[PDB]
């Protein structure tokens, strides 16, 4: 059924799962929710740890990408979510300042799209953060010839993609992001940027750039899962799975 | 349902130490948030001054950093500022609050004393 | 560090008048902010807190609002009790700054019923 941020099953570990953790997907606008209520059913040792950290709202994202156990990430995104709704969903309000970040990432790296027609819709939009309306209605079938067929031009552009996305979804999100970067899943990444549409359908540019994810998810290409040797820094196992409650 | 009060002299001339007691009733330094003395300058200009936390960790504005300190007694459950060297800037009114932090109740300067005015020269 | 600027020192209103006051930023304080009242005997108690939120207490006439660099209070219906000195404060990161205060004063008019 439904997923428990708090605790956690072992078969529910998986990039959609943890997607559906995240906190914006919480629906958390307002009235924030303080830790110890948050926390309030759970063994008294953690509740007692997690007082003994001093949580604040700006750098709970620090304390999640620590961290080397994926289920206190999503314990500590959760308190997140609770505590610190407007930080949270700030990104969705257009030209609000929590999208410099990714803005910025968007004007310093260039898509290798970019480098034929730099007057295509979606290079004008990371560029100049001008013309951002619809990136995936003008040229796409340039764009869709270009990724076509292609493992290498297609991983670039989406790996490129993915940072800016760790930019805009900070914890969880960065965390499930790194994993895509490693795992060279990418499709994936719906669960993360589907969820993504929906509150930022005010935001323009924000809009814009999850369409064209949109767009160039939907490319038609093969591409092999490269699940990491170690077995270790996975999702899966090891070591540890904390349950909180 | 706690109250603090803030007991301190009327006035000291400069070159002198400023000390104050905040008196913390009905609840525990130790058990959790930040305690912090605030001075409002004449003219009504605020001024963050520092705070101890409940583990006794200390924070300081820069302004005053060499000359401040904020000292606890656990015992009687109260805590001290002490401004040194102090000049006629100094002369203020001086209140002493509790900064929450977010494990038991948000952040944000809850319960104020209604203040000391201390003077110089 | 970060500095607050009340752009308004002063204010007259009347009572029963709808009285907003403004706090600017040096930089972006991602919205932590607080609005404390100091009355005239010197009480001063939290207002606001998390710049949308309204502390436990505190009547419903007070209302938080504003983003990124800046902020405002509103006092829908003004009656004589608010009439004092108000502060805004940032707690993005120390030292904690606090607003110039901007003080509360009354026009008022005379009484003709
Ligand atoms: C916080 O709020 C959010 C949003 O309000 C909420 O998320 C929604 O949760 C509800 C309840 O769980 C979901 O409702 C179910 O949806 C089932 C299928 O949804 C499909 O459609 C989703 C949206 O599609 C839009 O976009 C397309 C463009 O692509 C557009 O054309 C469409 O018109 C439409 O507007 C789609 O996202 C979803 O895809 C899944 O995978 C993506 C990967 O990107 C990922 O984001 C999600 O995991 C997503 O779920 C899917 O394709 C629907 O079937 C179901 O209704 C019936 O289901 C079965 C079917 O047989 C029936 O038997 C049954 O009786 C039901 O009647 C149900 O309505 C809704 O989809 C979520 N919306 C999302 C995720 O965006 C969160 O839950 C809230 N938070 C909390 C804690 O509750
Ligand atoms: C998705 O791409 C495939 C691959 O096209 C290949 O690349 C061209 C440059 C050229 O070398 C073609 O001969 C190649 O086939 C498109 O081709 C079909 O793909 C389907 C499965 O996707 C397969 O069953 C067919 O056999 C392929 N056709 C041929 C002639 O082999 C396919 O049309 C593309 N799908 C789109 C764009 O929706």
């Amino acid at each position: 059924t439904s997923i428990n941020c708090k605790n956690i099953q072992s078969t529910q570990l998986t990039i959609e799962h943890l997607s559906k953790c995240m906190a914006f997907y919480q629906n958390k606008t307002s009235s924030p929710v303080v830790i110890n209520e948050i926390i309030s059913d759970a063994s008294v040792d953690e509740q007692e740890l997690i007082k003994s950290l001093n949580l604040n709202c700006n750098v709970i994202d620090r304390f999640i990408s620590e961290s080397s156990v994926i289920e206190t990430q999503v314990y500590y995104e959760y308190i997140k979510s609770q505590l610190c709704p407007l930080q949270v969903h700030d990104i969705f309000t257009i030209n609000s300042a929590s999208n410099i970040q990714w803005k910025a990432l968007a004007r310093s790296f260039t898509l290798g799209v970019c480098n034929t027609n730099p007057h295509k819709h979606i290079c004008r939009c990371l560029e100049s953060m001008q013309m951002c309306t619809s990136t995936k209605t003008d040229h796409a079938r340039e764009m869709s010839i270009y990724y076509d067929g292609h493992p290498d031009r297609f991983e670039h552009d989406m790996k490129i993609i993915l940072n800016i996305m760790r930019y805009i979804v900070p914890g969880l999100g960065r965390v499930l992001l790194d994993q895509i970067k490693q795992t060279k899943d990418y499709q994936a990444l719906r669960h993360i940027q589907g969820k993504l549409s929906p509150k930022s359908q005010s935001n323009l540019q924000l809009k814009g750039f999850l369409e064209f994810v949109d767009f160039i998810l939907g490319a038609n290409v093969t591409i092999e899962k490269t699940p990491q040797t170690l077995t270790t820094l996975s999702l899966i196992g090891g070591w540890s799975h904390p349950q909180f409650e | 349902q706690m109250q603090l009060q803030e007991s301190g002299p009327g006035l000291v001339k400069p070159s002198q130490s400023l000390s104050l007691t905040c008196t913390v009733t009905g609840y525990s330094i130790t058990s959790d948030s930040a305690w912090n003395w605030i001075r409002q300058f004449p003219g009504n200009k605020l001024e963050w001054m520092g705070y101890i936390s409940y583990s006794g960790s200390t924070s300081y504005n820069p302004s005053l950093k060499s000359r401040i300190s904020i000292t606890r007694d656990t015992s009687k459950n109260q805590f001290f500022l002490q401004l040194n060297s102090v000049t006629t800037e100094d002369t203020a009114t001086y209140y002493c609050t509790r900064w929450g932090d977010g494990y038991y109740l948000y952040w944000y300067f809850d319960v104020w004393g209604a203040g000391t005015t201390v003077t110089v020269s | 560090d970060i500095q607050m600027t009340q752009t308004t020192s002063s204010l007259s209103a009347s009572l029963g008048d709808r009285v907003t006051i403004s706090c600017s930023a040096s930089q972006g304080i991602s919205y932590y902010l607080n609005w404390y009242q100091q009355k005239p005997d010197g009480t001063v108690k939290l207002l606001i807190y998390y710049t949308s939120s309204l502390h436990s207490g505190v009547p419903s006439r007070f209302s938080g609002s504003g983003s990124g660099t800046d902020y405002s209070l509103t006092i829908s219906n003004l009656e004589p009790e608010d009439i004092a000195t108000y502060y805004c404060q940032q707690y993005s990161k120390l030292p904690w700054t606090f607003g110039g205060g901007t003080k509360l004063e009354i026009k008022g008019g005379w009484s003709h019923p």
